Formats: structure tokens, C-alpha cells, sequence
């Protein structure tokens, strides 16, 4: 091993605003 | 007006209890077709995904399109005041901030209602591309928790490699190393005790072990697990809810 | 002379169990009638009466009265070295600053001597009316310390509403609120199992959840328990103890 | 709520000393 | 070459749990005969002799006697990974500064490989003069441990008393006394719930309770076990390890 | 009671250097 990763090295981030 | 009427209410409460301690808030999107959720957890390292699909539920009506900012530990927290034999209804509406959650007991005399607060979320969606993946594989959901729960005495890693006849998990620290190897069963009498391997080409892969320790919660959700691994990409840890849908958890690896 | 032989010692056990939590230090009077405790807890929003009457004991010898200091700590951990199928006897002289306690195991054949030392003690009791109360539900224990248990994970306090048809158990919290509410029930095919109510007049009072947990501890001593409660004056939780006697709590409301 | 009570706001209080 | 196949490998993971308590690292002599421990804790106040003969082996091979500095932490964390059905091997070689652990499934399916690091070690072994004792008492491994436990409790130290027709067991402490008498039993319909004394003269002992409820956690390697007393010198606890040998704990008295 | 012994002092003790 190498280097932890994380999720957003692989999938595009979609920021989202919800309101409750 | 959104209602979902579910007889077998403990499947949600598993649903909590295998989501709150690694992600402590999130969006339920509500629609016609379901329940969907996504969140990665305060490190970005892991990702959930959850799908309850309505014809999982006894009953189901949903108009428009709803965006939940849920607190799950406040969310667990109200599940647990729910028993297990309990019929459980979800019920919200539009210009209302909160979530209506119904307990029935099988008595019928004793009647539960449940006022959640719900909040405001900045939250970060992936977009998950459908793919196929190098290896496949099927074993029981306690074997797999077991393994992890070992392996988490040795080291704070494990490796995972896939062959063809048989999956490998290995740890090392400090204390020395350790092999666990699964051989693929003959399921000539049996069907989910079994272990079996779907292999486009051998995988090898290491993960975070407390990651995976969070995963194995969700465990009383189904008797069975698959992992999906492919070269240098989330592992994908699903378990599958009975008549329902899915649950599934995606953990980066360490190039 | 003092001397109580009692068969089902376990009971004794319970009995401590279910005060050494509440109240470290109490006063125990002895007279030919059986036993009597009268206690508040150090915050003295809660009072205790204990009552273990002479013919609920196997054999029973009290010449003259006599007032035990006694810290249930310590008598607590002293009935921890009993079994539960133990017979166990008491035993006490009046020169004698100190309580005997003899365990016999079903063997016969093991035999446990313990002398616990008697405290001095500067103690507050109350004068309790002798009253009839607006509301008395009769409702299985089991139900009440899972409601109070339930509706702590909502709220700090919870508001009791007694009406002719069903008792309400409601809590509120940052995270929203929530609402119990048990039915009378037809008891054409029970006893214990079943939740009566006898009104004069509908109340609604709020209580303390964590008074009503430290009450709950009792469970063990009866299948069923009892609230009696009148417009803003303490209830009363009494847990009756079968062939014995009986254990009341009383809690100062929140006007 | 407003105010939480306490027993002796109810019942009259006699204090007892007890030796032993 | 050192292998020994054991079948009942649950054994030796009680045998692990009733020491990486007590003693952190010990060394482990593996000789033709089978394998010896021998171990004082850090305060030196209570020892462990380890007895495994080599025909309570499934199989067994030992050419040439080995000295393995162990540190049972470890140990214990890798047995915390084997089953209790699992078939246990342990192999290791002579140029190699580790011990290799093997744990087989009853599927057969599941195998599992753990290499153990092995430690230096600076130790005191002590000389134990092969004797007769003056009280020699047979009992029930619970009977004793929940003694210990319940007398811990009362206070830090207990006064055990052998006479020819019975042993008991005292304590003492700012809260009062406590004291368990047990009988010696007519084994007329038993043989391992009885309770038998041999006595060449009656012994009165005090000993640390702390270093028994240390010792009391070898209860599930035999349903039975031996108390050694003499005047003035370390008590003897003895379990012993069915068709294998067994485990000897030694604890220097308070004179 | 008076002293809490400890096992030296009724048996030998032999110090042992195990390498490994």
C-alpha cells in the first residue's frame, strides 16, 4: 500500500442544498 | 403527501442501525419508485447507498418528489422506540419540516406517533457509474463480519485477493500476519451458506479495516454478502434486503 | 430478639436491587407486623415506602421494635453473595449494633454467614395522607419501564394524560416529539397482561424520565405495577409484592 | 412545566435520628 | 521440526485466556513429552505451570527441545481468531523466530494462517519442591469462583480455613463479615459435584482475592479443581486439563 | 495477617534468557 484514497478520487462530487 | 405503510418495521430499524454510526446525517429522496439514499461518511473515505424500492412496502403513495435532510442518530434514536413486531408507517407532507412515524403494536391497542425534526444539509452526491466488475463474490454475511472482526486483531489493513477457486483475506502488523482463505463450496445442498466467485481476471486489493468493521452492521439484513472488486477502484460491499431492495457500501482503497 | 426466616430470598435480593440506586442510606423498622422503609433520595424529589408484612416470611419472631440504620450499598452488596433459590434468614439482637444474614443453598450443604454493620443515621421522613387518587392504571410493568425507557431518548421530561378510555405518555425534545398512547383493554382472556383504568377525573401531569428509570428497577417484583395520580401532587408508582407486601414511589410533579 | 417540586412541598417532614 | 495437531483446539484458547491476564509473556518449553510453562506475574506474588502432554495431541513431533519466548497478548489476540470446533496446528522451526498457527474448519473450506512473532526474554523460573500437602480439597471450579467473587465484595483478603469435615471461606472489611461454610458432601450419587477434603492437619490461610479472581478464569478448562494448602507456604490451584494435563496456580500467602 | 509474601521467598529462582 501506498496511499488511503477516498471516494472523490473516483466519482464526479455533486454538491447539494437541501431544506428541511 | 407522502405515506409508506411497511409491515415488517424492523427491516428500517436495521436500516438505522447499520447507517448511523458511519454517516450521521443525510438526504432520503423520496419518489415513486422508492426511497433512495447516498452519503459519504465525514472522511469521504466510504459511501452508502440505499435502496428501498415501494413495492417492498405493504402500502405506498407518493405525489411529488421529496428531499428529506434527515439526522439519522436522532432518526435511530426514534426506531429504537419501535419493536420489532412493530407495523411501522412513514408519513409526510410538503410544508411541514418533519417526518410522522407511526408504530403500530400487534395487540392492536397500543399506538405509537413520532414527530422527527427535519434539517438543513450541504451535502456531496457522487455520481456512480454502471459497471461491470473484475470479481464477484458470494458468501455469508456472519463469515465475512467474522473475518473482518479476526483480522481486525492483527492489523489495520487487510487484503483481499481474488482468485478463481477461492478468496484470500490477509493482515499484518505488528504482531506478525494472518491468512484467511475461503475455497469456493459445491452448492449440491445448500444455497446461502454457500461461497461462490464470479472472475474476469484475479483481483488484489487492501482496505481500511475499521471502514469495513462499520460495513459489517448491516448485517442483519440479509444472510448473504457480495463483494465487488476490481483493479484499483471502490470495493462494493452489498447486502440485499429481502423483498425490498438494497444496501450497499463502497470503500476506497489504498494504492 | 429479631429473627425472619423467608424461603423465597430472592425477593430480598430484588428488593435492594431496586432501592440502592435510588437512595445509598435508609432506616429499616422492625415490628410485629413486618417490615417498614420511608426514604427520599438526596434530592428529595423522590420518596420510597417499602413494605414486607410478617406473614409473607416463612417464620417471623419481633419482641420489640427496632429501628435499623442501614446502608443498602452495602446490604446490597452483601445480598449479592446470595443465590437465588437461597433461603435466607435476618437476625438481629437489640445491644447489637449490627445484622445478621444466613444463606442456605438447596443442597444442604453450603451455608453463608454475613455480618453487616449498622449505620448511624440523621434521616427526614414524611407524613403521607391516606388519599383516594383521581387516576389508578394498571398496566404490566414490563410496558411502563419500556415506555420510560423509550421516551427517554426523546425528552428530558414526560407529561402522563389519563383520560376514561386511555393513558398517553408523551415527550418532547430538540429532536421533535412523541406520543404513546395505551388503550383499555378487554380482559375476557387475561389478567396480568392487560391495562385497566379507574378515573374520577382526567389528569395530565409531567414528570422527571430519569426519577421514573431509577423507579423501573423494581420490574423484577411484579408483572404488573400501578400509577396513582391526582391534580398536581406526586404520583405514585407501587409495585406489589406477591404473598409479601408492597414498594411505592412517589414523584413530585412539574408544576 | 415551570417548576419541578420536591415531596416535602407536599408532605410534612419529621426528622428522625437513628443510632445503631 | 515442531508440529502438534490438536482437534480439540478450543482448549488451548481457554488456556490462553486463563493467562495473558495474569502474565503478559512467558516463556514456552516444547520438549518430546509435550509443552511446559512456567511464570511468575510482574509482582511476583502468584506463579502459572503449564502442563500440555504430548498423547492429548491429535499428533505430535519434537526432535529437538525449543525455548519460545511468547508474548500471550498476542497469542491470545490470534486465538481470539480460531473457532471453538476448529482443529488447531502448531508449527514451528528452529531457524525461524516464529511460531505458526494453523486453524481448520469443520466445512471443510474455511483454513486459516497466522504467523506469530516470537520475543526476547529475561525471566525467573522458579525451583518447586515436589510435596505432600496437609489439605487437599476437591470441589466444583464454579463453587470456588463464585466464593472468590462473592467475597470480593466483602473485602480484600479471605481466610481460607480447612478442618476434616468441611472448608470455608471469610472476609473482612470496613462494611462487616462474611463467611461461606461448605460441607464435605457423601458422593453417593456424584463424583464431580461433590466436594471432598483430605487432611493431614487442619490449615488456616489468608490469601490476595484479587490474584484468585485472577486465577478463577481457567473455570472452563475442567468442571472440578484442587486447593494445596500447608501452614505458611504458597496455596496450590489446580485445574485439570482432560486427557491433556493441566494448569497449576500458585499464590504466596500473608503471613 | 501481617506481610504479603511473594513466591521467592519459599522457592529458588533461576533467571533464564530465551532468545527468539
Amino acid at each position: 500500500k501506498r496511499r488511503q484514497t477516498s471516494m472523490t478520487d473516483f466519482f464526479h462530487s455533486k454538491r447539494r442544498l437541501i431544506f428541511s | 403527501m407522502f405515506e409508506a405503510r411497511l409491515v415488517q418495521g424492523s427491516i428500517l430499524k436495521k436500516v438505522l442501525e447499520a447507517l448511523k454510526d458511519l454517516i450521521n446525517e443525510a438526504c432520503w429522496d423520496i419518489s415513486s419508485s422508492g426511497v433512495n439514499l447516498q452519503s459519504m461518511d465525514s472522511s469521504h473515505v466510504s459511501l452508502v447507498q440505499l435502496t428501498l424500492r415501494s413495492e417492498g412496502f405493504d402500502t405506498y403513495r407518493c405525489d411529488r418528489n421529496l428531499a428529506m435532510g434527515v439526522n439519522l442518530t436522532s432518526m435511530s434514536k426514534i426506531l429504537k422506540c419501535a419493536g420489532n413486531e412493530d407495523i411501522i408507517t412513514l408519513r409526510a407532507e410538503d410544508n411541514a419540516d418533519t417526518l410522522a412515524l407511526v408504530f403500530e403494536a400487534p395487540n392492536q391497542e397500543k399506538v405509537s406517533d413520532y414527530e422527527m425534526k427535519l434539517m438543513d444539509l450541504d451535502v456531496e452526491q457522487l455520481g456512480i457509474p454502471e459497471q461491470e466488475y473484475s470479481c464477484v463474490v458470494k458468501m455469508p454475511s456472519g463469515e465475512f463480519a467474522r473475518i473482518c472482526r479476526d483480522l481486525s486483531h492483527i492489523g489495520d489493513a487487510v487484503v483481499i485477493s481474488c482468485a478463481k477457486d477461492g478468496v484470500k483475506f490477509s493482515a499484518s502488523g505488528e504482531l506478525g500476519n494472518g491468512n484467511i482463505k475461503l475455497s469456493q463450496t459445491s452448492n449440491v445442498d445448500k444455497e446461502e451458506e454457500a461461497v461462490t466467485i464470479e472472475m474476469n481476471e484475479p483481483v488484489q486489493l487492501t482496505f481500511a479495516l475499521r471502514y469495513l468493521n462499520f460495513f459489517t452492521k448491516a448485517t442483519p439484513l440479509s444472510s448473504t454478502v457480495t463483494l465487488s472488486m476490481s483493479a484499483d477502484v471502490p470495493l462494493v460491499v452489498e447486502y440485499k434486503i429481502a423483498d425490498m431492495g438494497h444496501l450497499k457500501y463502497y470503500l476506497a482503497p489504498k494504492i
